[PDB]
């Protein structure tokens, strides 16, 4: 059921989880922010799953654009059509400018690469706190054992 | 035992969540995170975990994947992509910013003197950064 109403509708919510106009959101707020929408551009709530496999693009520090937010939840509903890829490059530009704030073009991460990254690092942090507890229980006994020797 | 989480993993796999994951759908979850497969290589890797024969992978056979490196083997060939993932610039060593971000990042609060500590024992070279074998010889026993 897309139509007129619902992109005035997304872009008014826009100022309920961003009175400040700052067009950038933490990404953890961003899941209540899918949630609490319009009908058709709608997703269920348990999103986390689904915004993980969007990789919208973040900006430092974990800021997500206005416009990919957007056009990534229209082509969901919606298909990857040509033109819309066209369009939104023409929109950024004009953002971009209208903006009075001034911040780098581009942003290095996106949200499939950063659950990654917190996967690896995970198994690496669970992995070195397990060698040292290893490396400490070996010191003790061996001490121990010595000692007792001794 | 708890396969809470590993369902979340299973549906990252899944785009149609259709139940199984055919090559297609792990090759475009590969490619996104920054490598290419060949497309013989998607066939093997798809092969490994499939027990009926089917050429996809449900839940069961992705469940039994799960369980056998549950064991703690920290294989080089995992660890070679935590590598990967951590030199974001690509030029092959791992500067102590590159790191140290790595902490803030929300799996476990290393202290700073932890990961000084960290970068102090692989360094071996004395030049301030991990290369690929420091990184492996810190990880490895
Ligand atoms: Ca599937
Ligand atoms: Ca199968
Ligand atoms: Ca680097
Ligand atoms: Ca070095």
């Amino acid at each position: 059921p897309l139509g007129e109403d619902d992109f005035e509708m997304f872009y008014e919510t826009w100022e309920k989880f961003d009175p400040d106009a700052t067009q950038f959101i933490a990404y953890s707020r961003l899941s209540d922010f899918v949630d609490t929408l319009q009908e058709p551009l709608r997703i269920a709530k348990p999103n986390k799953i689904k915004l993980i496999t969007l990789d919208l693009p973040m900006v430092p520090g974990d800021k997500i654009h206005c416009l990919d937010i957007l056009f990534a939840l229209t082509k969901e509903v919606l298909g990857d059509s040509g033109e819309m890829d066209a369009l939104k490059q023409t929109m950024e530009e004009k953002f971009m400018a209208a903006n009075p704030s001034k911040v780098s073009y581009e942003p290095i991460t996106t949200t499939l690469k950063r659950k990654h990254e917190e996967v690896c690092a995970i198994k690496i942090q669970r992995a070195y706190r397990r060698h040292l507890l290893q490396r400490s229980m070996k010191q003790a006994s061996y001490m121990y054992l010595t000692r007792a020797a001794a | 035992e708890q396969i809470a989480e590993f369902k979340e993993a299973f549906s990252l796999f899944d785009k149609d969540g259709d139940g199984t994951i055919t090559t297609k759908e792990l090759g475009t979850v590969m490619r996104s995170l920054g490598q290419n497969p060949t497309e013989a290589e998607l066939q093997d890797m798809i092969n490994e975990v499939d027990a009926d024969g089917n050429g996809t992978i449900d839940f069961p056979e992705f469940l039994t994947m799960m369980a056998r490196k549950m064991k703690d083997t920290d294989s080089e060939e995992e660890i070679r992509e935590a590598f990967r993932v951590f030199d974001k610039d690509g030029n092959g060593y791992i500067s102590a910013a590159e790191l140290r971000h790595v902490m803030t990042n929300l799996g476990e609060k290393l202290t700073d003197e932890e990961v000084d500590e960290m970068i102090r024992e692989a360094d071996i070279d004395g030049d301030g950064q991990v290369n690929y074998e420091e990184f492996v010889q810190m990880m490895t026993a």
